[PDB]
């Protein structure tokens, strides 16, 4: 069959691994079998990214799908109030970066009038040379394709610029000449150390936040070891 | 075991002769071409002449 | 015999009688009945080497994943295991094709019961043409199919086309979506590097002489006059070199050889099936004929380990009183008219979708369906 | 078959099952 | 067969002589697949076939 | 043999293939250089000798 998911390989739960309630549900589309970093929210309860405590855990949702590729909402383990284990010693394996939405990096090669971008493959009409950040993201919002400026974020002031958006189904592409686009995949890596963040994802990049989850070893294993946030 | 097959191995054995090699003997007769019109006309000929 | 086709009530002026010159033309209705009887040998034999009786109407087909062992330590402890599965389905269609009869009182009145049954005779030789046609379909025409079969809807295949899910890998052989089984030789005239390429896309998939598969490859005189000329060693159509000689069949006018023995091995067998084998070629029993149409070589495995039947699926409605050809009482059975319809249910698809191939001899573009086979052009081969 | 290797704890959605086609999906693992 | 012949054309086959014909040496024929001609056809002397 | 092969190799022996193999007419009144081998090794399927 077409994938693997991310599983716990060892996992104790009489060390420092732990059951709590979900605070909120799990989107099944975005964070079901994932590796999510989790918190403690103001009330007992596990929550995805940083709670009142910050990153305490790693936690992996795991659903069963249909032969269709669709993941069953009667589950006992994804909705609010439902229990769920907690990580923060052991191994996870067919290990994967989490990431939520989609990013962009943006290139201008002219110095000259204008380039053209696409939005699901319909054109911006023109983005000139040396915009601001602003401008190039209303070019993209003005696009009639039902998308809108809380889809996207925009950030660079320099012929390089990227796009994030929160959104899985919005491909930002070039279609002129004079700019390509370059999507930020996001993959495993051998010999790397990983890190949670308050949004709950797990990347090999630490930024002004970033708690240290553990390491790979081989690319598709975790050796989990969670140096857990602290005031 | 091997299960190998081939037209040859499902086939049949050739239907194979020996021509006249003219080898490997001390004399080989003169090949002597002769059509049944050249017969006729000999025979006839002969029968006329008689 | 001629392309004429007469469709109408039947009426007086539509009658046959014996001639005022004593020519009883109602004696000469079955006189093409051996130039017929050709046709419907060689369409016999296409088509109980080509097709199977479908007894289960939709077919699974399965990819399981796989494990690893690792070195052992002292203190630690291995990875875990697991195998994911998933599963697809493919079906057979199904469809229905009638005809009628309709005469007038005066045709009945005067008709001899020759010139009906005649009628009759060329209404059973439309249905086995029919049937003939829609086999051919199914093996020829490259393009994918919808059928519903207790009350939800299937995919019909074709061979492998690049649509549906992709062939298995087997050894080192690994195959993506767009695998496809109707591919063209790039030039104008038939290599045998073709012949070699279209052995290839069975032994791909372990269809195989080493596996114990035997091979037929089906093509029009057009290219088995070419195939006939193939040396070991010699230069070919295209700047192809022959790997293997054409070896004839005992069949063939015979022949003077440079050795007293003639050949290393044999010679194949003179039939395959029902038909009439030249020769072979490497591995593949040859057998020409022109329902094959010009520029089109048709492949196909039997046989061996994995067990491969013959390609094309027929099926019939369930109920076994829709079942056959039969004859319906017309909705005029009084006077002036009186009609009747005949009819048949039946279907076709492709379980084995590697288990044949087509290649069109052609330089450039795709596969073209020949029109004689390509489903919309009529009801007649 | 598919070069794919599942390692880890069989958890539930792990799990195989007969499907909404009524395909009984554990029939098939000596494919 | 396969030799070059008269107006550039090439034999399809060989000239397979029938039995009543002479023995005779002929290139590259060390054997014959197949049979010989029958040496009548209806009446007629068959010198062989093509 | 002594027809050249890749890299201006000169082949000193004829591949004899293996009795499951497809056969071949035999090139020459002089016989392949060579034994054929039996179709087997051990269990394995053989495809010639050289």
């Amino acid at each position: 069959a077409l994938k693997t998911k991310p599983r716990w390989d060892k996992y104790d739960g009489y060390v420092g691994n732990y059951r709590g309630v979900l605070g909120e549900d799990i989107d099944l589309d975005t964070e079901a079998n994932r590796v999510l970093a989790v918190g403690t929210n103001s009330n007992g309860a596990i929550v995805v990214g940083a709670g009142q405590t910050g990153i305490k855990g790693l936690m992996i949702v795991a659903v069963g799908a249909d032969i269709h590729g669709a993941m069953l909402d009667g589950g006992i383990n994804n909705h609010a109030g439902d229990p769920q284990d907690v990580g923060k010693h052991g191994e996870i394996t067919n290990f994967q970066p989490t990431v939520f939405g989609r990013t962009f990096g943006v290139a201008i090669s002219a110095t000259e009038g204008n380039v053209k971008l696409a939005v699901n493959g319909v054109d911006t009409g023109n983005i000139a040379y040396d915009t601001s950040a602003a401008n190039l993201k209303s070019g993209i919002v003005a696009v009639d394709d039902g998308f809108t400026a809380d889809d996207f974020t925009v950030t660079g002031t320099a012929p390089n610029f990227t796009i994030v958006t929160t959104r899985t189904d919005v491909t930002i592409t070039a279609s002129g000449e004079g700019v390509t686009v370059t999507e930020a995949t996001s993959v495993a890596a051998a010999g790397t150390n990983y890190y949670g963040h308050a949004d709950g994802t797990v990347n090999a990049v630490k930024g002004s936040d970033g708690v240290y989850v553990g390491h790979t070893q081989e690319a598709d294993r975790l050796i989990v070891n969670v140096k857990d946030e602290e005031d | 075991a091997n299960r190998t097959v081939s037209p040859s191995t499902q086939g049949v054995r050739p239907a194979m002769r020996q021509m006249y090699n003219g080898r490997n003997v001390a004399t080989r007769p003169i090949p002597l071409i002769v059509d049944t019109s050249e017969i006729r006309a000999i025979m006839a000929a002969a029968a006329d002449a008689r | 015999t001629a392309p004429v086709r007469q469709e109408g009530i039947m009426t007086q002026g539509d009658l046959v009688t014996v001639t005022s010159d004593g020519i009883d033309l109602n004696a000469l209705w079955n006189s093409f009945a051996e130039s017929i009887a050709i046709y419907n040998e060689a369409m016999d034999n296409l088509i109980q080497l080509l097709t199977y009786p479908v007894t289960v109407p939709v077919e699974p087909v399965v990819q399981i994943g796989e494990t690893t062992f690792e070195e052992a330590t002292e203190l630690g402890v291995p990875r875990g295991a697991g195998l994911p599965i998933e599963v697809f389905q493919m079906g057979y269609d199904l469809r229905h094709y009638d005809k009628r009869n309709a005469y007038s009182w005066m045709f009945l009145a005067d008709a001899d019961g020759r010139q009906v049954e005649a009628i009759h005779d060329a209404v059973l030789w439309a249905d086995k043409r029919l049937v003939f046609r829609k086999v051919m379909e199914a093996l020829f025409d490259n393009r994918t199919r919808r059928a519903n079969i207790r009350n939800q809807a299937y995919n019909v295949y074709p061979l492998y086309n690049g649509d549906g899910v992709p062939p298995p890998r087997f050894k080192n052989n690994v195959f993506d979506e767009t695998h496809s089984h109707y591919v063209i030789s790039h030039n104008s005239v038939v290599d045998s590097s073709d012949l070699e390429d279209l052995m290839e896309l069975l032994a791909e998939h372990g269809y195989s002489p080493q596996a114990g598969t035997q091979f037929l490859l089906l093509a029009n005189k057009a290219e088995t006059d070419a195939i006939r000329q193939f040396r070991r060693g010699v230069v070919n159509n295209n700047g192809a070199t022959a790997g293997y000689d054409f070896i004839p069949s005992p069949t063939q006018p015979a022949m003077m050889l440079p050795n007293a023995e003639g050949l290393l091995g044999n010679q194949p067998a003179p039939t395959f099936g029902g038909l009439a084998v030249i020769g072979s070629y490497g591995f593949w029993n040859i057998v020409e004929e022109d329902y094959i149409p010009p520029g089109y070589l048709v492949g196909v495995g039997y046989g061996g380990a994995f067990n491969l039947g013959n390609p094309v699926g027929l099926r019939q409605h369930a109920n076994p009183a829709m079942q056959g050809l039969r004859i319906i009482a017309g909705n005029y059975q009084r006077y002036p008219l009186v009609d009747g319809f005949y009819a048949r249910s039946f279907g076709t698809g492709v379980r084995q979708r590697g288990g044949a191939a087509i290649m069109q001899i052609k330089a450039s573009g795709a596969y073209e369906c020949p029109p004689i086979y390509k489903k919309g052009g009529g009801f007649l081969v």
